[PDB]
């Protein structure tokens, strides 16, 4: 029972917008300590991208006017919103911490050697919310999750490019993600540049080996990259 | 700049 | 102070989207017993309007699942949805009696006889309140809001109609949310409609009287009623 | 069945 009772609720809450119900619910399948199919580790992945979305979103909106307000020279109103833009951003850290606990706990730690497909899907997103705390910390406490960041994307592509066609969605993404962590966490361009036009080049080539079942999915990440590319390189 | 969905 | 810390929150919060922080937030100035301004009062309205709705809009989207899967017999699915869908109504009806419990025991009890403006405005709140709670109400708990409503809605109106230019945006916005009332709650469309078109004719009539500083507002009212009374006619 | 924003 208690598992698809589980399940159950976090489609419900996904129709709802309800999304931290829908992570509260992921959590608790994952803590049954038992592997997660492709549609439930979507479902996971689906409920903490919307809540920490949503947690990014207000952190940008709230330090772009703490800046703004520095700048003004308002002293007794910016210690009011740097409060809040804190309040926030305490908030953003503990949705990551309790998914990289997941990854670490239970995801990462029951893969075989041979799930490389799941192995992949789980360091990257080890990679992307480590990236989440760097899009935030500052100091020492910066380096550690920019690292741990950089480590996990980078095994989780080692292992892509040698078990996964190039056209398969969760490289392509992986690829996007990285690129964007090289871009924006790093400040290096010029590397995040040849990482998303080598992933597209060489989806580019293997068009023949997708099979209209994934169409959608990895022309919609190749336009991405490209979306990215121009962005950049400009 | 988006990121993967 | 303690009330512009308040109100300083509050703006952040809407800024943020963090729409839960902002009724907290408007919660505890309405708290302090003192008289809120239009910005103060458009704040606390904003506030709640968005949390309720999208309890709404959830509650809408789970009570719809829950009548397909009844017609299709699935028992042991129902009782899930309807537990979730119960869960959501909790979370509704509460918010709910925290905004009528402020309009009783602050804002309409310290409106003067001559506050016809704000009288307005917390009369009409109370109606909308009680017509949320009516959305998902039954059995005799439904009357009794129902009836609430209605007589919240009736004392705004009489007191708009005889203190409000016909193009005053909380008189419009009032003649729609009533005109819905009657619609929806009530199953009456031929009340709904002789409401809504009374206040877009008045309305009408009256145009030369609107200073530019509402015509955005009440312009904007106007072509709500006229779909409403569109939508509604067709059928 | 728009309300009054």
């Amino acid at each position: 029972g208690d598992r698809e009772q589980l399940l159950q609720r976090a489609r419900l809450a996904e129709q709802a917008e309800r999304y931290d119900d829908m992570a509260s619910a992921m959590k608790a399948v994952t803590e049954l300590n038992e592997p997660l199919s492709n549609e439930d580790r979507n479902l996971l992945s689906v409920a903490y991208k919307n809540v920490v979305g949503a947690r990014r979103s207000s952190w940008r909106v709230i330090s772009s006017i703490e800046q703004k307000t520095m700048a003004d020279g308002n002293e007794k109103k910016l210690e009011k919103v740097k409060a809040y833009r804190e309040k926030i951003e305490k908030e953003l850290e503990t949705v990551c911490n309790d998914v990289l606990s997941l990854l670490d706990k239970f995801l990462i730690k029951n893969c075989n050697d041979f799930q490389y497909e799941s192995k992949v899907f789980y360091l990257k997103m080890k990679g992307d919310y480590y990236r989440y705390l760097a899009e935030v910390a500052s100091g020492e406490k910066k380096n550690s999750v920019v690292e741990a960041s950089e480590a996990a994307y980078k095994e989780a592509f080692e292992i892509s490019k040698e078990q996964m066609q190039p056209t398969h969605p969760i490289r392509l993404g992986l690829a996007l993600n990285f690129s964007v962590f090289y871009y924006e966490i790093q400040n290096a361009p010029e590397q995040a540049c040849l990482l998303a036009k080598q992933a597209f080049d060489d989806a580019i080539a293997e068009l023949d080996t997708l099979n209209e079942d994934s169409y959608k999915d990895s022309t919609l990440i190749m336009q991405l990259l490209r979306d990215n590319l121009t962005l950049w390189t400009s | 700049q988006r990121s993967a969905p």
